[PDB]
RNA sequence: GACCCCAGAAAAGGUGUUGGUUGAUAUAGACAGCAGGACGGUGGCCAUGGAAGUCGGAAUCCGCUAAGGAGUGUGUAACA
């Protein structure tokens, strides 16, 4: 079955403005700007409000699989709005039984050095995605903070660290050491 | 300090449970660091200390001497805190201003040892010289030329046999 | 020691019954065809479920026995020991032969190896009768028994009452009108012809 | 059985509303069946309590509006986990006895703590084998008289946080009164009135 | 704390037991009875439902008294060696008798059902002595 | 000697999962079908066994 | 994947998608999520070294109820 019309609307806050260039969305807010094109999805995007700033995604004559993309686009745009207004902050706790995992943060927070993971002498060097800043928290002991605007990049960097600290040739239900994402929140808490 | 406290608590609960004898033919059996029946250190590097020894050296900084050392032996362990800025002990964790305070154990027992360890492991020659001259210990031959972990082991042997 | 059943899946030969011409036939694996409460009255188990083959093929007596055992075990587990009656309605009357390997295909006629039941499209293989509230258990037991058979089978909830040949919606008022008289697990049809003495035995 | 259950409920609620002209609408906190039955024992001799689906109640009273008017005031008020207590006694007596019969419920893990509770420094009197639960919380303790003695006060639970699994069982074995809560009267209804 | 807190339940009953009981295992909780105390307590609690006898003990610092909670299965199996309505009617008077009740009819229904270890048609068309206990 | 909170945090990623009985794939704990083509997306799954 | 003979496939699976059959719930509020309660007789009886709702054999009830099985599963030696 081909549904005649499937549309979804997202609301844009006052402090953030959205510009459309075809299927390329530019979301500019107080924390910076974000670009993302959706040329891989055949939808129409329209800006409706001069007062309340609604963005509408319409898909005409779509089947099941391509009606599944309307809310995907809407959620991506909402994540863009969230990133440019509040930002994204992923906390990572480093857990270990015996050997403390020593994480040092190199230039501007874009490079992470894991030293003593499970007592190994190999030094893990993980480079964050551009626009992502890593730091060692002051409130908690074994905690890293990854902050950025693009949720894609922030969570990809968190996954890079988590998969860098991976146990080999051992029962992973017993050897639980590693750095794991503990919380996925925002910055500015608003 | 927390690990030490957990260990002494476990030993004391073993003594309480299986040693059903209260203060009787043997009296009080429970180990207490304040009582001097608990020691700390490492056998491999041949250095160990006790609250007796640290109270002794701090009193020497400050019979009757034995009694005073015994009193500060009670003072050095527990949740009783010490103000680093004032130089006086205290009971409440909050300072008069409100900032958190280190306990007496961590501030004047673990802290000098930690400073010695940091200086020798990081090869800060000026700071190691300052620490050894403040702790007024001498070194014999063949170890003043050794640096690093051998230096640390020799210094700890000389300071806290 | 037994050949794969794919070698005797199809009704290729004419029916070859155990007879005075076919002697020395080993006994079929299945010797029991009714299980559960066989003594239950007709009114106790009004729900009937059938396994019906969609294939014109041969089912070995070993497979009939295996399916019987599996369905019986599931029915005992779900409905209790006395909560159902099962009837296997295929008897292995066809004898399959084997030419065990003078030399070659000389004198190739085989010796009786085993027995199979010859089943047609739309024929009932197994039946379970039980209370109305055990329909799901009957369907699942027959569905499990389907895995012991080569071809394709359908599970069908019969429209008849129990194991009889009378429809389940007219059974009760036929019993009321005395057109049906219970006798064990079945019913006897009483036509309105014959001596009047038989009619006088009823209505009295 | 659902249809007859709902019809029996409608009959019950309309007859109870007609038979009792004075009732208090009360919001139920995280109150257990034990606390509910305790209230039932303490109140059932003189008053009754009925609570169910808000849509059930609203449908019943909206259908009963034309027969017995002046009940429309309750419709935009029965929201959330609320119910009615039907009493023929005075407002002050019902209110103060209902606030009097509070129950000290235990501190369940994974629960918001509204009240702040701090354990004092005292000989808890339990055996010298439950030291594991104290060490899990990090409490320094010693043995005196063959029992665990708290050397100093420690703040267990703050306000508006999560009660940890170990803290819950430590409180349970220490046998004190943690944060407690009952059913709080949202408001009253005295023959067509709304008060506090 | 009333000079003692020994409200723990003891779940031995029937024969004296003494050595065979778990009373030696649970006695050092209160430290008072020991082998003299559990013997005198079980001598005083041998009867009153000679089944498992989940009971409570209260210690007077040397001598223990025993109160037997009125478990319905306990008392029913004790009084069994049939309608028997009157015996269970009079058995529930000294009870705590909460049973989440509205009337004593609720108590008698609850125990007339707990005795189903059939007394269920009685529960159905019960009409005699509905308010007889109070 | 990992504290229980961090232990649960690590077990969320290492232990609390489902396993396809046909291809052993490590699926999220709420999975009803395997995500992998080579087993045919089977619904035959089991819990990942604990170290208890 | 792609044309009689014909030149390769089965049982069994799929929360891929597409049709169809039958049934059920729901504005007296479905479904899914997040959030509260999940009781009392009663640690029901017999099994017993311990089996308390959860190794088992039968029973499968009652009251308060908005509702709760004398129990769906994890878990404990048994409880929790
Ligand atoms: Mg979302
Ligand atoms: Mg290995
Ligand atoms: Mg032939
Ligand atoms: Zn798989």
């Amino acid at each position: 079955m081909k549904t005649i019309l499937s549309n979804q609307t997202v609301d844009i806050p006052e402090n953030v403005d959205i510009t459309l260039k075809g299927r390329t969305v530019i979301v500019k807010g107080p924390r910076g700007t974000l670009r993302r094109d959706f040329n891989h999805i055949n939808v129409e995007l329209s800006l409706l409000g001069k007062k309340k700033k609604r963005l509408r995604v319409d898909k005409w004559w779509g089947n099941r699989k391509e009606l599944a993309t309307v809310r995907t686009i809407c959620s991506h745009v909402q994540n863009m709005i969230k990133g440019v207004t509040l930002g994204f902050r992923y906390k990572m706790r480093s857990v270990y039984a015996h050997f403390p995992i020593n994480v040092v943060i190199q230039e501007n927070g874009s490079l992470v050095e894991i030293r003593n993971f499970l007592g190994e002498k190999y030094i893990r060097r993980v480079r964050m995605r551009p626009g992502v800043a890593c730091s060692v928290s002051q409130a908690q002991k074994d905690e890293l903070i990854l902050e950025g605007n693009d949720i894609e990049l922030v969570s990809n960097s968190a996954a890079l660290i988590q998969q860098a600290t991976t146990v080999k040739n051992k029962d992973i239900r017993k050897f639980l050491d590693g750095i794991y994402v503990s919380e996925k929140g925002t910055v500015q808490q608003a | 300090y927390q690990t030490f406290q957990r260990i002494v608590e476990n030993v004391n609960v073993i003594i309480s449970t299986y040693g059903e004898g209260e203060s009787g033919p043997m009296g009080n059996i429970m180990i207490d660091p304040v009582l001097g029946t608990v020691g700390f250190g490492s056998g491999l590097h041949g250095w160990a200390f006790t609250l007796k020894q640290f109270a002794e050296m701090y009193v020497a900084k400050f019979a009757e001497r034995a009694k005073k050392v015994e009193d500060m032996m009670k003072k050095l362990w527990g949740d009783r805190y010490f103000d680093p800025a004032n130089g006086k002990f205290s009971k409440s964790a909050t300072s008069p201003e409100g900032k958190k305070l280190p306990r007496t154990f961590c501030q004047l027992i673990l802290d000098p040892i930690f400073k010695v360890f940091d200086a020798i492991m990081n090869f800060k020659k000026e700071e190691t010289a300052k620490l050894i001259e403040k702790l007024d210990i001498k070194l014999d031959s063949e170890d003043k030329d050794k640096e690093g972990k051998p230096l640390l082991k020799a210094v700890m042997r000389r300071w806290l046999p | 020691g037994r050949r794969p059943a794919r070698c005797y899946r199809y009704c290729k030969n004419k029916p070859y019954p155990k007879s005075r011409f076919c002697r020395g036939v080993p006994d079929a694996k299945i010797r029991i065809f009714d299980l559960g409460r066989k003594k239950a009255k007709v009114d106790e188990f009004p729900l009937g479920g059938h396994m019906v083959s969609d294939e014109y093929e041969q089912l070995s007596s070993e497979a009939l026995e295996a399916a019987r055992i599996c369905a019986n075990k599931y029915m005992v587990k779900s409905c209790g020991r006395d909560g159902f009656h099962m009837r296997v309605r295929l008897h292995p009357f066809h004898v399959i032969r084997i030419n065990k390997m003078q030399t070659g295909m000389r004198g190739a006629f085989g010796k009786p190896q085993g027995t199979v039941a010859r089943v047609h499209i739309g024929q009932v293989i197994m039946s379970i009768r039980t209370k109305l509230q055990n329909e799901e258990h009957v369907i699942e037991a027959l569905r499990r028994a389907k895995f012991k058979f080569p071809g394709r089978q359908k599970i069908h909830i019969s429209k008849k009452w129990g194991f009889t040949k009378f429809n389940a919606d007219e059974f009760e008022d036929m019993v009321a009108k005395k057109c049906l008289i219970p006798d064990g697990c079945g019913v006897k049809y009483v036509p309105s012809h014959g001596p009047l003495d038989k009619w006088r035995v009823l209505h009295s | 059985d659902r249809a007859t259950w709902k019809s029996n409920y409608f009959l019950k609620i309309i007859q109870l509303l007609d038979d009792y002209p004075k009732c208090f609408i009360v919001g139920a906190d995280n109150v257990g069946s034990k606390q509910m039955q305790q209230i039932r024992m303490s109140l059932r001799g003189k008053a009754v309590v009925l609570m169910g689906k808000n849509t059930m109640m609203r449908k019943a009273i909206r259908g009963h509006l034309e027969n017995n008017p002046a009940l429309e005031k309750l419709l935009p008020h029965i929201r959330g986990n609320v119910g009615f207590v039907f009493t023929k006694e005075d407002l002050t007596e019902i209110r103060d006895m209902l606030l009097a019969n509070k129950v000290p419920a235990a501190a369940r893990a994974g629960a918001i703590a509204p009240c702040e509770v701090t354990v004092p420094a005292q000989n808890t009197g339990l055996g010298p084998e439950k030291t594991s639960f104290f060490q899990a919380l990090g409490i320094t303790t010693k043995i005196s008289r063959g029992t665990i003695e708290i050397l100093s006060d420690v703040q267990l639970i703050k306000t508006g946080d999560k009660v940890g699994a170990s803290e819950a069982t430590l409180l349970n074995m220490l046998n004190i009164s943690p944060f407690s809560f009952g059913l709080v009267i949202q408001q009253v209804f005295d023959n067509g009135s709304i008060y506090n | 704390p009333n000079e003692i807190k020994v409200v723990y339940l003891r779940c031995t009953g029937g024969e004296v037991g003494a050595t065979s009981a778990l009373a030696p295992k649970i006695g050092p909780l209160g430290l008072s009875p020991k082998k003299v105390g559990d013997d005198i307590a079980k001598a005083t609690g041998d009867w009153k439902g000679l089944r498992i006898t989940v009971k409570l003990t209260i210690q007077n610092r040397q001598a223990q008294i025993e109160v037997v909670p009125s478990a319905s299965a306990l008392i029913i199996k004790a009084l069994k060696e049939i309608t028997f309505d009157e015996i269970v009617n009079i058995a529930r008077q000294m009870r705590h008798r909460s049973l989440a009740r509205e009337l004593s009819g609720t108590i008698k229904e609850i125990l007339g059902t707990a005795q189903s270890v059939h007394p269920h048609d009685i529960i159905d068309d019960i009409n005699s002595g509905a308010v007889e206990c109070p | 000697i990992i504290e229980p909170s961090l232990r649960q945090l690590a077990q969320k990623y290492n232990c609390d999962k489902m396993i396809c009985r046909k291809c052993y794939a490590r699926l999220h704990p709420r999975a009803v079908n395997c995500r992998k083509k080579k087993c045919g997306h089977t619904n035959n799954l089991r819990p990942k066994k604990k170290v208890k």
